[PDB]
């Protein structure tokens, strides 16, 4: 089924301590979309990592 | 890298829509990723100064 | 521009021996330095099958395939696989234009009709004529054919190109 | 890994530049040397190949997917 | 700002010739020059990086 | 009348294949 | 890796026609 | 009265012009295609069958891996000779040595200098500039002309008193030259060899005369290939790896093929007396008139 | 309607920028 790879491309890849869930984040949720999309560079997490943190930084704009 | 970077095509980057393989691909050498902002004459000058 | 209408005739005149197809290529600084590109005596070619190794050969293989032996006195098959190779080269017509000029441009000097989709000015420092000419054995020719081209300067040297057919038609073949 | 050398007693020499030279660097460079040398020391393809295979079998579904237009 | 994040310090190499003036001798002079791509001059050591 | 697009592109994939 | 050169370039210029060819495909 | 086709060619023109490249990707060079050739008006058929292409693709790995797989062979060889002897090679180069020093890292530097050399190995190297000039004619008649030389019987006194008189000096080696320090291999080292009078050792110099000194110098190594293709692989010290190159596992025309010392045509220029003094190559200007 | 041929579009660049 599909909860064991966001579970991995959640904790396991992405390393995210689990208190932030599904619903304090919704980009999350817009990005985990395309994560699970592609199967390889799940060695390298650190580019998922900052790849988020420039998403959450790009929604959060005034403008 | 061993050849240059003639054709064009290798040359582009995006900004603000997630590029995950960009991103995955930062220390690829034969990939380039300029920002699509061509430098006019007279601030090549300058930055030549 | 010259040896282009020459080599044209000159593949009509020989067509029915050989169903060579003519082949007018043009090369710049890209490829050869000027001073590679102001003595160069002269051009060769050969067109090779996927499959057939030669068009001076035998088709059907050749004696040649049987291992050199590490012999003294016929070194690599003696003297017939030498000439066999020189029978396996031929001579293209060849012109040298050292100044620089832009094909375009220089087209609309002599009286061709330049006639292309898009104006895309290309300049070169050094623009050498030759055609080639790739063999269709019979009308029907391949695309997984290869064609070599040698580059011969007086000192003897030489440099080796070569590509293979379907590339030179990609988008010329299917367009008919 | 000494050598054996045919000549037993050696040989002085005029050390001429037309003779060849003889292994005139000491202990301290072979040990510079060897530190040198020393500091001077795929199956991601078919993952990429079977990752288009799964490319692939993803485009089956959109060709199933497209039949009713 | 983090949203233009770019990519990692690459070395270019510009092997353009010269203008047609200077090319008039040595000809097949190329000439090479290194340039930065996403780099700093800097002026000291950062301590903390 | 999308067999024919998706069948020539997996002709396509099978053709690049032969190539790696 | 001479013929991994080629090969990778050819792969990568033929993936890009095909996506000349699809993008154009849809009108 | 009937046009000319110069005229009707001339106000046909080009439909279109488009670069092309080569298969490593190193030469882009443009097609023009001209709407008044004959090959437009032959109708010809076309077609590109996967397996063809697939053929063609491993004619040109082939036609690529000769001197590679050439290379290889000359590495196991020496592989299979140094497990031959054990490991306790001789020397064949006149230099002096010196008992009080470390050999150990010398041979680790030649174990660095090998590998270093099989990761730059090239097209051109050593090896083949010693074999091309084999691949030639006169290579065939000169092999017979000393085959039948050195393996002459002794004379007797007649051809001594009344016979006509008799006549091989030095020797022109070629050499790969890897220095391990600085991690660049020599590709193109054209030598002139000899031996000593008073040892049966060899003695390399420049093909100026220069007396070559890199043997003296620990952290480099070098290759020897001789014209009649034997082989010498010297690390510092004079000792050398000695062997033959085998070749028994390349095919006759693939090597004929691939690469071959080339026998000129007469063009403007040249004699036709041959082995006259060569004048003035023709050398179209770019900077004179071409009168 | 026309938007998934351009997506695809995307995603085979997108594999290629994953592969090359």
């Amino acid at each position: 089924k599909r909860d064991e790879k966001h579970r991995h491309v959640v904790n396991v890849v992405l390393e995210l301590p689990t208190e932030i869930s599904e619903a304090t984040h919704p980009v999350l949720a817009t990005m985990l979309s395309k994560y699970t999309r592609m199967s390889s560079l799940f060695n390298d997490k650190c580019a998922f990592k900052l790849d988020l943190l420039r998403m959450v930084a790009v929604s959060r704009t005034r403008r | 890298d061993r050849q240059p970077l003639n054709p064009a095509n290798i040359e582009a980057r995006h900004h603000g829509v997630s590029d995950v393989p960009r991103l995955g691909a930062m220390d690829a050498d034969e990939p380039l990723f300029v920002d699509d902002y061509r430098a006019t004459d007279d601030e090549w000058t300058l930055q030549k100064v | 521009m010259e040896t282009h209408l020459y080599s044209d005739l000159a593949f009509e005149a020989r067509f029915a021996d050989d169903e060579q197809l003519p082949l007018h290529l043009v090369l710049d600084q890209e490829v050869l330095s000027n001073e590679e590109a102001e003595t160069l005596r002269y051009v060769y070619y050969r067109n090779v099958d996927s499959a057939g190794r030669s068009t001076g050969r035998a088709p059907g293989g050749d004696e040649d395939d049987a291992p050199a032996s590490d012999d003294a006195e016929d070194a690599v098959g003696g003297d017939r696989a030498f000439d066999r190779e020189r029978r396996t080269w031929q001579r293209a017509c060849f012109r040298v234009l050292p100044r620089p000029l832009e094909l375009l441009d220089y087209l609309r000097q002599s009286g061709l009709t330049v006639t292309l989709e898009k104006e895309q000015r290309v300049r070169m420092f050094y623009a050498v004529f030759t055609t080639l000419g790739l063999r269709c054995p019979d009308n029907r020719l391949s695309g997984a054919q290869t064609l070599h081209l040698r580059l011969v300067w007086p000192d003897g040297s030489y440099r080796d190109w070569e590509f293979l057919a379907r590339d030179l038609l990609r988008e010329e073949m299917e367009a008919n | 890994s000494l050598l054996h050398t045919f000549w037993r007693l050696p040989v002085a020499v005029f050390f001429e530049p037309h003779e060849e030279n003889v292994l005139r660097c000491p202990e301290r460079v072979l040990r510079r040397l060897l530190e040198d040398a020393a500091v001077t020391m795929d199956r991601v393809r078919k993952r990429y190949l079977r990752q288009e295979l799964r490319d692939l079998g993803h485009r089956v579904q959109t060709y199933c997917e497209d039949l009713e237009g | 700002a983090v949203q233009f994040v770019g990519e990692h310090v690459k070395v270019l190499e510009v092997r353009a010739p010269l203008d047609h003036a200077q090319r008039q001798g040595l000809p097949d002079f190329i000439s090479r020059q290194h340039v930065l791509y996403n780099g700093c001059c800097v002026v000291t050591a950062p301590k903390t990086l | 009348l999308r067999q024919l697009a998706q069948s020539v592109q997996d002709t396509i994939q099978h053709m690049r294949f032969l190539y790696l | 890796v001479l013929m991994d050169r080629v090969r990778k370039r050819y792969l990568r210029q033929e993936l890009r026609d095909l996506g000349h060819r699809v993008q154009t495909y849809c009108e | 009265d009937e046009v000319a086709r110069t005229d009707e060619w001339k106000g046909a023109g080009v439909s279109r012009l488009r670069e092309v490249w080569d298969v490593q990707h190193r030469v882009r060079l443009r097609v023009l295609w001209y709407v008044n050739s004959f090959w437009r008006s032959r109708e010809l058929s076309y077609d590109d069958h996967e397996v063809e292409l697939y053929r063609a693709l491993d004619a040109y790995r082939a036609r690529i891996a000769v001197e590679y797989v050439l290379i290889r062979a000359v590495r196991d060889e020496i592989y299979a000779v140094l497990r031959r002897d054990g490991g306790a090679l001789p020397q064949r180069f006149a230099c002096h040595v010196s008992r009080n020093m470390s050999w150990r890292v010398v041979w680790e530097l030649c174990r660095h200098a090998l590998a270093l050399w099989m990761d730059w190995a090239d097209v051109r190297s050593c090896i083949i500039k010693a074999l091309t000039p084999r691949l030639s004619r006169g290579a065939a008649a000169a092999a017979q002309r000393a085959r039948r030389q050195r393996e002459r019987s002794a004379p007797k006194p007649q051809e001594l008193l009344f016979g006509p008189r008799n006549e091989p000096a030095e020797q022109t080696w070629y050499a790969d030259v890897v220095r391990c320090v600085r991690a660049q291999v020599d590709l193109g080292v054209e030598v002139r060899a000899a031996r000593c009078p008073r040892t049966g050792l060899w003695i390399v110099r420049d093909r100026r005369g220069r007396l070559r000194r890199w043997l003296s110098q620990p952290e480099v190594c070098v290759l020897y290939v001789t014209p009649d293709l034997d082989f010498y692989w010297v690390l510092p010290g004079g000792f050398a790896v000695s062997s033959r190159v085998t070749l028994h596992g390349l095919a006759q025309r693939a090597l004929r093929d691939r690469f071959q010392n080339f026998e000129a045509v007469l063009a403007r220029g040249m004699h036709v007396e041959a082995g006259r003094q060569e004048p003035e190559t023709p050398r179209v200007s770019g900077r004179r008139l071409p009168f």
